[PDB]
């Protein structure tokens, strides 16, 4: 009789483990979804950040030229 | 004589998503909570 | 005798599991929290990051046609 | 004639986070050795 | 008369480093597949 | 008999939830590494672009002043 119940016991805190563990594996999944992501989305802002300061560098410095040259 | 536009390129479409694992979090809470339910008490 | 000893060792192992979910519902939601604050971060800059750079392109659109009224 | 001064908005204020869960690891980490204290010797 | 180049700070080392955790994803899945495994039979 | 199977079952179990915490814990923790790696680029990337934007504020501010002195 104690047997059945260390046994019961047993399963329903086995059962309730897999569950605990199948939602920490979801949560992480998620967590790495979304930081990956957010990683991939400051990359790309770097990028183009860099091209539009790279941009702007070169406005600025045509306009400077055309000052120079003015005054 | 005339200068062009200076079009800068566009940045408004990089987006950083959110997540949302509180449904886990809270299983993982309950989970923790219920588990009192099967310590053994001979 | 074996009796008392599985249940011991089952509770005291149950009771530590406890501890080891409750450890990692906390550090999940230490690091939701702060993978949406890095988020809103990032949002936030590329919205301010949009409005500099509109009041870049402005300015510079009008340098470039005080420069083509004066040459 | 005068020229007005370019404000640009400000950006400093955005500030990101650092997560700091290394209790949990290590709480986690710590029962994973300890539950070899909680192994059944008949 | 002359003008200055006007050299804007670099940013294109910053970086944003990605996680690689499917390995302990798919063990906390395997463990959670074979747990069954250790069900009490009487 | 079945108090042996019931110790061996326990300890299959147990040696299984070690192995997932393990899991668990590395993979908290590489996510955190992660996570403060992309706090500490995006902290960089806010200082740098206060720093390019203070640079370009002055340049257009003295780009403003010569053009007020040219007409």
């Amino acid at each position: 009789e104690n047997q059945k119940l260390i046994a019961n016991q047993f399963n329903s805190a086995i059962g309730k483990i897999q569950d605990s563990l199948s939602s920490t594996a979801s949560a992480l999944g998620k967590l790495q979804d979304v930081v990956n992501q957010n990683a991939q989305a400051l990359n790309t802002l770097v990028k183009q950040l860099s091209s539009n300061f790279g941009a702007i560098s070169s406005v600025l410095n045509d306009i400077l030229s055309r000052l120079d040259k003015v005054e | 004589h005339t200068s062009p536009d200076v079009d800068l390129g566009d940045i408004s479409g990089i987006n950083a998503s959110v997540v949302n694992i509180q449904k886990e979090i809270d299983r993982l809470n309950e989970v923790a909570k219920n588990l009192n339910e099967s310590l053994i008490d001979l």
